[PDB]
């Protein structure tokens, strides 16, 4: 954060005003108590914007060599098949709670629903993000096995 | 062969005993089966909680 | 040229080191020389054929029967008797087929085992040719 | 100015005392072999072999704008009666805590070096071909100059093309059949999630 | 690292040369024989007296011709006494070379046994000694197969490279340029929607 004396002087006759004059008025009012008091009767506390040229900006950007190359390296397939593994099993434990949940929940009162039968920490929700984030990696998978066996010979 | 303490075959027109130490079924197709299992489950239920709305 | 003989991998048949060392090693006292010694002489032709099959499993993958018979110079009954015994020891890792056709000397690939390998060498290409790259650029300085 | 390197130096380890003069930086644009002399002033202040670190500040392409190079001294098999050279050193990017986060609250971007999602990572496949077919493409008009333009007989290069062609992947190995017992199990895993979205989207 | 001063003669430079030359022969490991002509140390002379016979039997051990060998090593073997107590490791070094010349050129990875027995002049027993030999050796690292009667060779020691392998090389790239450069046109056109 950054900061400029303001002048005793001005706070006495109350030309405080002055110094804040046509502006968008944001100002950050984070931190109080005594030290929100000595700013008040001691600086002015305003904005930090950051502006950088784009030469700077790439130049930071820019990262490894083998960044550009990494997709025909590939993950031990020890892993894979760890991963593979993993996965099947895990559903398989949170399909047990979807199946309970809708033995029932067609009643009413929406937050009375969600104790009875266990719809909160929602499976069919979590079990939907799961599923499709495995289901993408093992596209990526097979994509680069191909690729690297034929491309190369 | 049979109790199964070094399961393997024996063949018997040739008179020679085959040996395979091979353990059990690749486990991960197997645990694809019990996935398939569940759904098989869901869907009966979402078919009846459905049939109000036909 | 014994110890080394015996931490070498060159293969040794028996009928020949023998006459090598008799006028020579055997003449010395203990272990070999007086008449109880003569009885730990004899030991010793275990010991080679036995280091002979160990080198022999790590380099021929697939040997027939007969070829080993020949080398070690020993009937094929024996010969069949030491490699059960040494596969008990677990020195080795071999499959041994009594129709007395052929020697399997094999070591279990797993599917990770060789897929994990192939991928090393696939990884290693792509690095060569980036860092043959980075010193043909200074060859270009050069000339 | 040779004094003024010492005067800056003493204030400086002022403020921290375990960094210490390692080589120094040169502006680009690239390699010259008047740098050996160069770099032998430098040797006088440090206990070290000055590092050379050529910081390009054209910046050309994304790929990295530093390459490394330290004068060795070497005996060369040819003929030469020692050899005096820059020898190429691997060259990574590495931040602090306090750095790496000034880099991250500085940027903007989108990314697309993130290899995150199933978009990001499309394209990353497409772009490590063309990658390596630029670099491919270099090496084999370089080896037309080498027995055509008399462009030097450097043993090293080709020395390492050989691993090239030995490491090389071959077909009808029983590895071969091992991709195949992989493949299946992947596209299997592949049709078992993709039925089971199927149903949840239904309900 | 020689002084580029010619104050050390002529006679003692020569003299040191040949003393490497006749190592190399009986060596076990040695196949520097084409290193000795790209240096100074022969290449300035080789019009000498000596430099007759001695440079054959080198180019003859190169191209693995035992023919070459055969008639040279005769004459040779009477004149040196030293070839003639190491008889053993003069007669194997010409057909070491050979076996791990046919090797790096074929771009196969296998060859038959019955290619090594017609191209070293050995009948087919001794090229089971031979293998056993060079991978103990550690020149070449594989495994032997008796009952498809191949070698298979996975590692190869770095050689000269040599001005027609300089050819060669360029010709294994272009194939592979071609195998990258139509995979990525199938791939760039298909999936056009999304490269964001």
């Amino acid at each position: 954060d950054a900061f400029r004396l303001i002048d005793t002087g001005a706070l006495i006759n109350n030309l405080e005003p002055r110094q804040t004059t046509s502006n968008t008025g944001l100002l950050n009012k984070a931190n109080i108590q005594a030290l929100i008091h000595g700013l008040n009767r001691h600086y002015y506390s305003l904005n930090i914007d950051y502006h950088k040229t784009a030469k700077e900006t790439k130049m930071l950007m820019n990262l490894h060599k083998e960044q550009w190359q990494s997709g025909l390296k590939m993950y031990d397939y020890e892993e894979k098949e760890e991963s593979n593994l993993a996965a099947t099993k895990s559903m398989v434990k949170i399909a047990e709670q979807y199946s309970k949940r809708i033995e029932e929940e067609k009643e009413l009162t929406e937050e009375e629903l969600k104790t009875r039968y266990v719809g909160r920490q929602d499976p069919k929700k979590h079990l939907s993000e799961t599923a499709d984030e495995t289901l993408e990696n093992n596209i990526v998978s097979v994509l680069t096995a191909g690729v690297n066996s034929v491309a190369i010979k | 062969i049979l109790d199964k303490i070094f399961y393997g075959v024996l063949d018997q027109g040739n008179g020679w005993l085959y040996v395979y130490e091979t353990p059990n079924q690749d486990a991960t197709y197997d645990s694809a089966l019990e996935l398939v299992g569940q759904l098989n489950k869901v869907v009966d239920q979402l078919f009846e909680k459905a049939s109000v709305l036909y | 040229s014994l110890v080394k003989l015996f931490t070498t991998n060159e293969l040794m048949r028996w009928p020949i080191v023998q006459k090598t060392y008799e006028p020579v090693l055997n003449e010395d006292d203990l272990a070999f020389g007086g008449e109880a010694n003569k009885h730990h002489w004899e030991d010793l032709q275990k010991r080679v054929i036995e280091h002979n099959l160990r080198v022999i499993s790590e380099y021929y993958s697939r040997i027939t029967l007969l070829r080993l018979n020949e080398l070690l110079d020993l009937t094929e009954s024996q010969t069949e008797t030491y490699i059960s015994d040494l596969v008990n020891q677990g020195i080795i890792y071999a499959k041994v087929n009594r129709p007395a056709k052929i020697v399997n000397f094999e070591k279990p690939k797993n599917s990770s085992q060789l897929l994990n390998e192939w991928s090393h060498n696939v990884d290693e290409l792509l690095e060569h040719i980036e860092t043959i790259g980075h010193l043909i650029t200074k060859e270009e300085i050069m000339h | 100015d040779h004094n003024y390197i010492e005067n800056m130096n003493e204030m400086c380890k002022k403020i921290n005392a375990k960094e210490k003069l390692i080589g120094w930086y040169h502006s680009g644009p690239k390699l010259r072999a008047s740098d050996l002399k160069i770099n032998e002033l430098f040797k006088k202040y440090t206990q070290n072999n000055p590092l050379l670190l050529i910081v390009d500040v054209k910046q050309q392409g994304v790929g990295l704008p530093t390459d490394a190079y330290v004068a060795i001294e070497q005996v060369k098999d040819d003929g030469t009666s020692t050899e005096k050279t820059f020898l190429h050193l691997p060259c990574t990017i590495e931040a602090e805590e306090a750095e790496e986060i000034g880099v991250e609250h500085l940027l903007r971007d989108v990314r697309d070096q993130a290899a995150g999602g199933l978009s990001i990572r499309l394209t990353n496949q497409l772009k490590s071909l063309k990658g390596l077919q630029s670099k491919l493409k270099d090496v084999v008009e370089y080896l037309d100059k080498v027995i055509n333009k008399e462009l030097p007989i450097n043993h090293t290069i080709l020395g390492k093309l050989q691993d090239v062609f030995n490491l090389l992947p071959n077909l009808g190995t029983p590895d071969d059949d091992e991709i195949d017992v992989e493949n299946h199990d992947r596209i299997n895993i592949s049709n078992n999630l993709q039925k089971a979205l199927t149903v949840k989207t239904n309900d | 690292t020689l002084e580029p001063s010619t104050s050390i003669t002529l006679a003692e430079r020569q003299q040191l040369a040949y003393d490497l030359s006749i190592s190399a022969l009986l060596g076990d490991k040695i196949y520097n024989f084409g290193e000795l002509l790209h240096h100074p140390i022969m290449e300035t002379i080789v019009n000498d007296s000596n430099y007759d016979w001695l440079f054959q039997l080198l180019n003859a051990l190169t191209v693995g011709d035992f023919d070459k060998f055969d008639s040279l090593i005769k004459v040779q073997i009477s004149k040196i006494p030293i070839l003639a107590q190491h008889e053993s490791f003069l007669r194997q070094k010409i057909c070491l070379m050979t076996l791990i010349e046919t090797v790096f050129v074929k771009n196969i990875r296998m060859l038959s046994f019955e290619d090594i027995s017609k191209a070293t002049h050995l009948p087919k027993d001794n090229v089971e000694h031979l293998v056993m030999r060079a991978i103990s050796l550690g020149l070449l690292k594989g495994s032997i197969d008796q009952v498809n009667e191949l070698v298979t060779i996975s590692w190869v020691q770095p050689r000269i490279i040599s001005g027609d392998q300089i050819t060669k090389m360029k010709d294994r790239l272009v194939e592979w340029n071609d195998q990258v450069e139509k995979l990525g046109k199938k791939m760039e056109a298909r999936g056009q929607s999304i490269w964001v």
